[PDB]
């Protein structure tokens, strides 16, 4: 009944539409909020944050058998912490190069890497060693340690309504200790923030 | 959903002084 590391499947009810089946791998259970799971779903590149046993859109949650197994560490270790250019191919067959940063080796799914993008600051997961060999990934050349860890603090901001909403600092990056993951209560994406000295 | 571009308030008011959390996109 510990589901970290397990493949899972469940119904997902988007709005009032019919229940659809979802399949994914549970990467982690958030220490500062153990009802919060990070999930890598097949088909979504983005890591999801869900209270799997509390969220009302989730139904019939079951543990599945593990995925059929398969069989370079220096390349992966030099990639981590680094800024990168990641080349995606537009419908035109042309190339759009998103600048981003590689944050860590993903848990449970070791071939996979946590990555985030300047044009999209949420937490993605990709198998970057393939994209590097293919040439589609270039590694660019190269406060969070002064300040004590913010992990577990509950964040608070205002919307343009003046309505205040909350979130939670769930993780500090081991490779770049000024980078933090925030999961807001009203979204399932994991947003990446940098701790900056003011002015 | 639109994530705040900057965060500098905690509910217990303990956000460290002189710093801000900036969305990775700024």
């Amino acid at each position: 009944r510990n589901i970290v590391g397990c493949r899972i499947q469940h119904g997902w009810k988007e709005g009032n539409g019919p229940v659809t089946q979802w399949k994914g791998t549970v990467l982690d259970q958030v220490p500062v909020n153990p009802s919060l799971y990070l999930i890598k779903y097949d088909g979504f590149d983005c890591v999801y944050g869900l209270e799997l046993n509390k969220d009302e859109r989730v139904s019939a949650l079951e543990v599945l058998p593990d995925r059929v197994a398969t069989s370079d560490a220096h390349l992966a270790d030099t990639m981590i912490g680094k800024a990168v250019e990641h080349m995606f191919e537009t419908e035109d067959g042309s190339k759009d190069e998103w600048r981003g940063m590689v944050l860590a080796r993903a848990p449970v799914m070791n071939t996979w890497f946590y990555i985030t993008y300047e044009k999209d600051p949420v937490l993605y997961m990709y198998q970057l060693l393939d994209d590097y060999k293919e040439g589609d990934l270039r590694i660019m050349p190269d406060p969070g340690e002064v300040v004590d860890s913010l992990v577990g603090k509950q964040v608070e901001y205002a919307k343009e309504d003046g309505s205040k909403r909350t979130g939670m600092v769930i993780h500090q990056v081991e490779a770049k200790p000024s980078v933090y993951f925030i999961k807001f209560d009203d979204d399932f994406h994991i947003y990446v923030y940098d701790l900056v000295k003011t002015s | 959903f639109a994530a705040p571009a900057e965060v500098r308030h905690f509910t217990d008011g303990s956000f460290p002084a002189g710093f801000v959390l900036q969305l990775f996109s700024h």
